[PDB]
């Protein structure tokens, strides 16, 4: 459903975190505290040093697997997102072409390094 | 005191980035370990605005 973006993940500095709940998305830039294995229903805990944050509409739409490409770029803190969704004939990545409208641009203002994907149990 | 600044960090700042981590800052060639000491500067320092 989302994404961890950091230089070190660790709370120690600043964290980014988002999320593509079935309401909306939200990403706030916290010193956030996480567990060993973050998942959603509780995935944070101890927000602290809340700093930054949005909500919109949510990111993903609905026999076909669903394709959904992002491009998540970062420049002088304006951190860049792209979106797109395409449906998928039922692994090997889809050899054809197709191009990604952006989507949003925040400016967090932080240092990234490493990045880690929120996933869902089942 | 209610405003304070930087002056040591290993590397120095990019555009539009706000640096705010409270690590110590080690100046020589021996770590610090997170207690003060020499080479162990606490990276803010604040002005005395008269
Ligand atoms: C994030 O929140 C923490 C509180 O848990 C802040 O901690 C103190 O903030 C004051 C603000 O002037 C500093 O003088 C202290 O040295 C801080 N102490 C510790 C132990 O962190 C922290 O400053 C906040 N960070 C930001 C960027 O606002
Ligand atoms: C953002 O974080 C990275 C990761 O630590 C920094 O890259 C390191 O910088 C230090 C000096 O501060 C070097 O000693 C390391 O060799 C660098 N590589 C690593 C560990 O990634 C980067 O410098 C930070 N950004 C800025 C502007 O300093």
């Amino acid at each position: 459903r989302g994404w961890i973006f950091g230089t070190t993940l660790d709370s120690k500095t600043q964290s980014l975190l988002i999320v593509n709940n079935a309401t909306n998305v939200v990403i706030k830039v916290c010193e956030f505290q996480f567990c060993n294995d973050p998942f959603l229903d509780r995935v944070y805990s101890s927000a602290n040093n809340c700093t930054f944050e949005y909500v919109s509409q949510p990111f993903l739409m609905d026999n076909f697997k669903n394709l959904r490409e992002f491009v998540f770029k970062n420049i002088d803190g304006y951190f860049k997102i792209y979106s797109k969704h395409t449906p998928i004939i039922v692994e090997d990545l889809p050899q054809g072409f197709s191009a990604l409208e952006p989507l949003v641009d925040l400016p967090i203002g932080i240092n990234i390094t490493r990045f880690q994907t929120l996933l869902a149990l089942h | 005191y209610n405003y304070l600044y930087r002056l040591f960090r290993k590397s120095n700042l990019k555009p539009f980035e706000r640096d705010i981590s409270t690590e110590i800052y080690q100046a020589g060639n021996k770590p610090c370990n997170g207690v003060a000491g020499f080479n162990c500067y606490f990276p803010l320092r604040s002005y005395s605005f008269r």
